[PDB]
């Protein structure tokens, strides 16, 4: 079910530390939103266990390896060995994983947060053996404060007009908080919300009851589909996406007519995949 | 002079899964490796009468004793109450080795995991014991 | 939380015909019984992040799965919320099985002794003997169950396919014909069921939505038609009574036409109101 997913792996005992890899050395390190902390899970169904392969661009063949019999964990060349297979055991209710060696299932990964590396331990109730395995896109975008620029004009961005005017348009980047969005992933609903930083609970929303108009409204109401969006990566890119609405996934976020003029409208429109429906989600400089 | 069922002195230690593999330290773990004829595969067994247990030190590192850590592994460490072992002799040279102290209010014992009788590269662990029938908890002590 | 308060059957990955069975404080592994003897309530403690596994025994009502430390034995004892009465449910993703570890001592997990037909605690390995299938008790009971379906207005009558070539479905007195028997199959991807009439290989109960409320059997050779799938919901206080709604549109219920109990009365779908003519006993054939 998780086969071929590219994920980040972070520590329950410290959710700011992620499995990090360089030149064969595995460590625990802050969030990088890049390949150094991205891993592909490769399922072997006979063993009912996973290889955990680094997405390193320079060496493409490294997998998480237990240097049995030592306490040490590293990455080595994939030789399909027992010490490079792992059981992914999800602790239900707790929403975390225990990661046990296929070579010796009595031993599981242990996060030594003080040494910033991985060790092994027999099973126990500590958080230091618990891990958060997350689709890498969700990992990078969740709680990320960003600016949203159309592919057609990068020096401009999607903005709320001001703290009282809740409409949303295109305007040149000026570092204003009305031009920045904090992305929250809703696990219950498998979709994202965009919180404008000029407000406390103002989310990008598709005002269905008025055609294609999108504004920001309060996130207070318990159930909605217009308030939520799906973010999908355009392949061959590292920061471009399309943004489709949860209510109706055929409706994508659209820059009115492809016009890159200040004040141009932003509204949901039928998905065509053209350049006026592609958005760079970026770190604010 | 002999106080017990297991004389003081130097021993090789083996899993019943193999007559050709020998207990020695590799980094901070303990494991069973090919015959080296060296002192790191020689273990000095010594009876402590006060508490009726045995201390087992490595002859290449005479002030280090078989002990256990907080991660489930057997270890080579300084003397402490974790270095006390309570053997159960179940055959001529075959023993189960319990920690003297209850751990997690159970008997715990040396334990070596096998894969179809293969133990290569496995660390010696400390795991619950319930009876004298667990193959992975049976070890041979050979005078040498 | 997703498992909290769920009533489940627990069976063995090493022998899927053996289920956790409870009686008078003893836990054993037994064939499927489709009844309370093999049903357990999973009870979540959020502080411990672990679960009690409570027996649905009808006589002794406070019995939970218990590790008899310091032995390796397992029994059911009076709930006192002790650590040896709590368990971690570790789902082995991709294997659809659980390792069930003692909260008291996670070094130890449940181990199925299929020869003694009971459970003990064990250290870990890669065998199926420490792996278990935890399943909602309704799905467990109904999956691969060959049944007859009788309306509760007349338990002597049954839902039947007319014959091998006439695919209409109507109500008729029970005559033990294979045309009057259906095998239920759960589809985990769609989270819904199909009813296969046993007089054919691939004929399933289907709402013919291109013709009002008519239901007939049609081949399952059709790939993606939600009209062939159904939700089966128990009516409370009952062991065999259900409502049967269509996966295409869950507002549509299996419905006995007019509440008429005469031979030949039509079986259809209809807007769900939960009256007696939308209630069905799913039963073992005598
Ligand atoms: C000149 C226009 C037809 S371009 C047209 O405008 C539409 C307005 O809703 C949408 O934005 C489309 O994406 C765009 O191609
Ligand atoms: C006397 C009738 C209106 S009762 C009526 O018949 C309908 C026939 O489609 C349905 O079966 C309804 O469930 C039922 O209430």
């Amino acid at each position: 079910s998780l086969n071929d997913k590219i994920v980040t792996i972070s520590c329950k005992a410290d959710t700011n530390l992620f499995f990090y890899q360089v030149a064969g050395n595995v460590s625990l390190f802050q969030q990088t939103r890049n390949y150094l902390e991205r891993w592909r899970l490769i399922y072997d169904s006979n063993k009912a266990a996973y290889k955990i392969k680094s997405m390193d661009i320079h060496n493409t063949n490294l997998v998480l390896t237990w240097n049995a019999p030592t306490h040490n964990i590293s990455t080595q060349q994939d030789s399909n060995a027992d010490n490079q297979y792992w059981l992914l055991l999800k602790d239900i209710g707790n929403n975390s994983f225990i990661i046990a060696s296929y070579k010796n299932p009595n031993l599981v990964l242990y996060a030594d947060t003080v040494a910033r590396n991985l060790k092994l331990s027999t099973l126990n109730n500590s958080n230091y053996i618990k891990f958060i395995i997350e689709d890498y896109i969700i990992s990078d975008l969740n709680n990320f404060t960003c600016k949203i620029s159309p592919i057609l004009d990068l020096n401009k961005v999607v903005q709320q007009v001001d703290v009282t005017n809740l409409n949303v348009n295109l305007y040149t980047w000026d570092y204003g908080r009305n031009q920045k969005w904090t992305i929250r992933y809703n696990e219950e609903k498998a979709a994202y919300q965009f919180f404008n930083t000029i407000l406390s609970n103002g989310v990008l929303t598709w005002i269905f009851s008025n055609g294609n108009t999108v504004r920001v409204s309060s996130s207070n109401d318990q159930n909605n589909d217009a308030q939520y969006w799906l973010i999908n990566p355009v392949s061959d890119t590292d920061e471009t996406y399309t943004i489709t609405n949860l209510r109706d996934t055929t409706k994508a976020l659209d820059l009115y007519g492809g016009q890159t003029a200040n004040g141009t409208a932003i509204q949901v429109f039928n998905y065509h995949g053209d350049d006026n429906q592609k958005w760079n989600i970026r770190n604010p400089p | 002079v002999e106080r017990t069922f297991l004389p003081n002195g130097n021993y090789n230690i083996k899993s019943i899964f193999s007559g050709s593999l020998y207990l020695n330290p590799v980094s901070k773990s303990l494991t069973f490796s090919n015959e080296s004829s060296a002192n790191n595969q020689k273990w000095n067994v010594e009876y402590m009468a006060e508490n009726r247990c045995f201390k087992i030190s490595n002859v290449a590192e005479p002030n280090k004793y078989l002990s256990y850590d907080n991660f489930g592994f057997i270890s080579l460490d300084s003397l402490s109450n974790r270095c006390y072992w309570f053997p159960i002799k179940i055959a001529v040279n075959t023993y189960i080795m319990l920690s003297l102290n209850k751990v997690n209010e159970l008997d715990y014992a040396w334990d070596i995991y096998d894969t179809n009788e293969n133990i290569l590269s496995q660390p010696l662990l400390l795991l619950p014991n319930f009876d004298i029938y667990n193959s992975n908890q049976m070890f041979k002590l050979e005078k040498i």
